């Protein structure tokens, strides 16, 4: 009798009220003093338990988020590499950082911001983007990485 | 909101920079997330359509991981955002498996017959065809 295989089949995801973005908020913290902007979308998401911040997070940070998680007696869920009680990953709560320009997670890259796939969105950029007080060869190099989406 | 006259030009930048595989470490949004992932080539499998949306859109991962952990074998870039994947060579064999184990749990629990009905149904799993639909 596999006793660990055992807790997966009689596992249920969490509830709204379970594993929520509140441990999402504790566990960040907790993982950045073992080594931060926290903020309060228009289309709709799956996982809304990630506690969303205007910052970095670096490799410690995040190694050390994740082994919060860990619990003995427990397979190695293949996902995030933990240790953890089933159905409950670390992965649906771990820290997500925004793009400023959208104010929403997501990778960087050339298609990867929702504010930059549309030409009246790209403009109105360029008009802030005259208006910043940066140095010129950055609002330069901005400028024209608006104009390459044009 | 997050965008003033002195960040708007770095925030341009630093949110469109592309990935460079010489130079990975380059400051981009989420990059210790994108790397972990990418680690585990989760970028390349059925979840790469995800990659370029938001990342509260990725996937399920409370239910990607409870059906990884049930099929050791399944190719962890077989599973879908939804928690759906494509059926892998031991697909059947692991179902009786789990379907063993599941009734001995049963035996050894002091259940209600209503809830003994759940964990039964909990483990079905709908094969539509190339893909494996679970719950
Ligand atoms: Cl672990
Ligand atoms: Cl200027
Ligand atoms: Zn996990
Ligand atoms: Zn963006």
């Amino acid at each position: 009798f596999d006793s660990i295989l055992a807790k997966s089949l009689l596992a249920t995801t969490p509830k709204e009220d379970e594993f929520n973005k509140t441990l999402s908020t504790i566990n960040l913290e907790v993982a950045n003093k073992l080594t931060l902007i926290d903020d309060p979308p228009p289309y709709e998401i799956i996982e809304k338990n990630h506690q969303l911040v205007g910052r970095s997070l670096s490799k410690a940070v995040l190694d050390n988020f994740f082994l919060l998680s860990s619990l003995s007696d427990n397979v190695r869920c293949r996902c995030c590499g933990i240790k953890h009680l089933p159905a409950h990953c670390p992965l649906s709560i771990v820290p997500l950082e925004i793009c400023f320009l959208c104010g929403t997670p997501h990778f960087s890259g050339r298609d990867t911001c929702p504010m930059l796939r549309n030409k009246e969105a790209i403009y109105r950029l360029k008009d802030s983007l005259s208006k910043s007080r940066e140095p010129f060869h950055i609002k330069k190099q901005a400028m024209a990485r608006l104009n390459s989406f044009l | 909101p997050f965008l003033t006259p002195d960040n708007i030009a770095s925030s341009i930048l630093y949110s469109t920079a592309s990935f460079s595989r010489s130079k990975p470490d380059r400051p981009r949004l989420n990059l210790s997330l994108e790397l972990k992932l990418m680690q585990n080539e989760l970028n390349k499998g059925q979840l790469k359509k995800q990659f370029k949306g938001d990342l509260r859109n990725l996937a399920d991962w409370n239910n990607l991981s409870l059906v990884s952990s049930k099929f050791p074998s399944l190719p962890i870039t077989n599973l879908r955002p939804d928690g759906s994947f494509l059926k892998h060579r031991r697909f059947n064999e692991e179902i009786a498996y789990n379907r063993q184990t599941l009734e001995k749990a049963i035996k050894q629990l002091d259940l209600s017959p209503d809830k003994v009905i759940q964990l039964r149904e909990q483990n079905g799993v709908a094969v539509n065809g190339r893909v494996c639909y679970p719950t």
